[PDB]
């Protein structure tokens, strides 16, 4: 079943830094 | 097709509309950053004030030259968790307060309209002339002052989740800005972003906001578009009336199914000069999700009754949207003078304070005021008949929602493909398929979703511009340009966040947007672009 | 054979009372043995059946199909399984109604009730 496939795929595949601004009110 | 006078009129509706945004981006720093004004101003209060200004600023231009001019979108703020549609009437806050007695408080500014520190402000207005749109989209922060500091700034920066949705949003908009701009100059385009003797395609645009989106966290809500726009023909409302032509990248749950499995829009398609493209992105923050999921809306309804759950909105929608196709002799004489109205209005969504006559103020007054509430109620009079007859429908609120994989995979559909909701209101959204390849409809998607113990709200950040590639004879410095009528550097600055995520630099995708960004910057041998500069007003 | 005059060998009383039972009988009707751990690790047999039990089919085209209960259907004296169903190719998921004589329960939802119960019926836990 295509269907079952696509299920047992699915659950097969769920199974520093940055800073933007400063110190302002634009 | 791009000429003088076209590119002149889509020119001066970028300027109106970047001139409202610094309007309302003032209005909300002196009520709640800059505390000079006594009262705070709410949200309502806002959104009238921002369509009062629009309309004064536009009846100066192409007055006795063009039909038809006016507001092209509403002026929509929307708080964290709504992602759009949320354009109250003044005459509804107590029906807000009244309605949402009794009832958490996740939406408490959207309840009392009074912003409050931590909140996620998107703004959305769009201003037309002859038909030619421009839209601009912001999203800011509300921030507590720190009391101690000789100026104004805030306490701290933004952080978490909302914060990688707003840088998220951000750098998506650039990165996509210049990418676009790139189309005009292909061998520009980094190497390890795409071939270098071809242009820009629906899949380049995808797999790049996708990549930022999985690298800050966050989803693409199923709004999300880049699309190209013509004359009267925007995506003023894309849910809801259907288009003939479409050219443009859009975002469905069907799309995140199939990257999770990995008339109508197709990415397979080449951007080409002489074009006006609208960039609406909206991501939402999945800080919270500990799980895979899927990313969906929810529709705000105006009946408390329909259930017990004490974090729901109810609310009524403030914008419609007139459909032309249909046609019913009305019964009441206030309805089809109200539909006389209306019908001058053109394609575009509208609010009910937009029909008075008492509107847009000339000197702001309390009478004034009065009087538009006064006419605001024979206005709703009106429209209950006509909306009764499907001649005008009602633009949704809509929440972000996440809904996790391992529900939907455990739930049973009877029906598969074949059910669909008959009691909906509007054809578009009545009948669809969220799920294709999993065989579920929306309202079985919905019914999961409020079955579901586990299913949250979403912060949303959003980020919309619009931009026109300029060729040599249509740019002023004889080579081709991108004009970004809306945003950039002066309306569309960005709020003092701090996010833990960044761009991973060692994927092709990354380094192409590094290489964008460096190219923007390159103002001899780069790309050019001419942002729209907001107009003074004294 | 009966030795009370109080109860009943007539075979249409007793099927009028099956099909005639209210919920409450029916949640005793509907009985699931324990496996064989269970049945060591708390000293009792049987126990009624409710919604967040996890159970193996012992019996029918579906034996062996492990799962968590997701409806005891009373109405139609049934229980529903989360990963067992009949699938179509319009994507039509129907789920098989099972009768808990056929399962075994693998794991209880245990609460105070359960634990009450399983205590009165004579069980040993912890």
């Amino acid at each position: 079943s295509s269907l079952t496939l696509v299920k047992e795929a699915l659950w097969s595949v769920i199974d520093q830094g940055t800073t933007l601004g400063g110190p302002f009110f634009p | 097709i791009l000429q003088e006078s076209v590119l002149n009129k889509y020119r001066t509706a970028g300027q109106i509309a970047q001139t409202a945004l610094k309007y309302v981006t003032s209005l909300i720093n002196d009520s709640y950053h800059s505390k000079t004004t006594q009262r705070q101003l709410t949200v309502p209060e806002l959104c009238l004030l921002t369509d009062s200004f629009i309309l004064t600023r536009l009846e100066q231009y192409y007055k006795n030259k063009v039909n038809e001019r006016g507001i092209a979108i509403p002026t929509t703020i929307d708080i964290d968790q709504i992602s759009g549609g949320w354009c109250p009437e003044i005459d509804d806050t107590q029906n807000l307060l009244n309605w949402n007695k009794g009832k958490d408080s996740t939406f408490a500014s959207s309840v009392t309209g009074t912003l409050r520190p931590g909140d996620l402000v998107k703004i959305t207005l769009g201003v037309h002339i002859d038909g030619y749109t421009s839209e601009v989209s912001h999203t800011m922060v509300i921030y507590p002052v720190d009391e101690t500091k000789p100026i104004l700034q805030p306490t701290g920066p933004l952080l978490g989740g909302k914060a990688d949705a707003v840088a998220a949003a951000h750098i998506a908009m650039e990165t996509v800005v210049a990418l676009l701009a790139c189309a005009l100059t292909p061998e520009k385009l980094p190497a390890s972003l795409g071939g270098t003797s071809s242009g820009i395609t629906g899949q380049l645009i995808r797999t790049i906001v996708d990549t930022i989106a999985r690298s800050y966290n966050c989803g693409v809500v199923p709004g999300s578009r880049v699309r190209r726009i013509r004359r009267f023909l925007a995506g003023q409302n894309e849910g809801i009336v259907a288009e003939r032509e479409y050219k443009g990248v859009v975002w469905t749950e069907s799309h995140q199914e199939a990257d999770l499995l990995s008339a109508i829009p197709s990415d397979d398609f080449v951007v080409q000069s002489g074009e006006v493209y609208l960039i609406d992105l909206k991501m939402a923050s999945l800080e919270h999700c500990t799980k895979k999921g899927l990313v969906t809306l929810e529709t705000v309804d105006s009946y408390t009754g329909k259930s017990h759950k004490a974090g729901e909105l109810i609310a009524r929608p403030g914008a419609y949207v007139r459909d032309f196709a249909q046609t019913h002799i009305l019964k009441l004489k206030t309805s089809r003078q109200l539909l006389t109205k209306i019908d001058k209005q053109g394609v575009y969504p509208f609010k009910l304070s937009h029909l008075s006559s008492n509107f847009p103020f000339v000197h702001e007054n309390e009478e004034e005021l009065q009087s538009l509430k006064k006419d605001l109620k024979s206005f709703r009079l009106g429209m209950s008949e006509i909306s009764n007859n499907y001649l005008c429908v009602e633009s949704p609120i809509q929440i972000a929602r996440w809904v996790p994989w391992d529900h939907i995979l455990k739930a049973t559909n009877p029906n598969g493909n074949l059910s669909y909701d008959a009691t909906s209101t509007l054809t578009l959204p009545g009948h669809e398929l969220p799920l294709p390849k999993l065989g579920v409809s929306a309202i079985k998607l919905k019914s999961l979703m409020n079955s579901t113990k586990e299913s949250i709200s979403l912060p949303v950040a959003r980020e919309c511009n619009t931009i026109v590639l300029c060729d040599s004879s249509v740019s002023t410095t004889d080579r081709p340009e991108l004009l970004r009528l809306t945003g950039g550097s002066k309306t569309c600055q960005p709020s003092w966040i701090h996010s833990q995520h960044e761009l991973n630099p060692q994927d092709s995708i990354v380094q192409g947007i590094f290489q964008l960004a460096t190219l923007a910057k390159d103002k001899r041998f780069g790309l050019l672009l001419k942002e729209t500069q907001p107009m003074k007003q004294k | 054979a009966k030795q009370s005059l109080d109860v009943s060998s007539d075979r249409r009383k007793a099927r009028k009372a099956y099909f005639t039972a209210p919920s409450s009988q029916r949640r005793v009707l509907l009985s699931a043995p324990l496996s064989k751990e269970l049945r060591a690790q708390y000293g009792i047999k049987a126990l009624p059946i409710r919604r967040d039990d996890e159970v193996l089919v012992v019996r029918g085209s579906k034996k062996g199909q492990e799962g968590k209960i997701s409806s005891v259907y009373r109405l139609k004296f049934a229980v529903q399984v989360d990963k067992v169903t009949k699938e179509k190719v319009n994507g039509a998921s129907v789920p098989i109604n099972l009768h808990p004589s056929k399962l075994v329960i693998t794991k209880l939802h245990l609460d105070k009730d359960r634990k009450a119960l399983i205590q009165r019926k004579g069980g040993k836990l912890e």
